[PDB]
C-alpha cells in the first residue's frame, strides 16, 4: 500500500508572511464591504501650510 | 620686532528659521465628544 504523509501549513516557512486567523461568520457579513484605511506619514515643511 | 603674539575677536550671527505642521478637523466632530453619555442613538458617529 501507500501511506498520504500529511504537511501542516503552520509548520511550514511560508507561514511568516501572511497573518492566518479564523473568522467564522465572514461568509455572511462578507455581504459588504470592511475598507478600513491604513495611515500615511508626512513630513513638517517650513513654511505654512 | 613685528611678531608681538597676535589677537583676533570674531563673531556671528544668528539665523531664524521655521519648522511648521499641517492638521485639522471638523466643527461637528469635535462636538461629539464634549458631552457625556453612558445608548444614545450616536456610538457609531461618535
Amino acid at each position: 500500500c501507500s501511506t498520504l504523509s500529511l504537511v501542516r501549513f503552520l509548520e511550514l516557512g511560508l507561514s511568516v508572511a501572511c497573518v492566518c486567523t479564523k473568522f467564522p461568520e465572514l461568509s455572511y457579513v462578507a455581504e459588504g464591504t470592511i475598507q478600513f484605511e491604513v495611515q500615511q506619514p508626512m513630513i513638517a515643511r517650513d513654511g505654512p501650510h | 620686532p613685528a611678531d608681538q603674539p597676535v589677537h583676533n575677536y570674531m563673531i556671528k550671527r544668528l539665523d531664524r528659521r521655521s519648522l511648521n505642521a499641517a492638521f485639522s478637523i471638523a466643527v461637528e466632530a469635535l462636538g461629539l465628544i464634549s458631552g457625556e453619555n453612558l445608548h444614545i442613538s450616536s456610538a457609531m458617529r461618535l
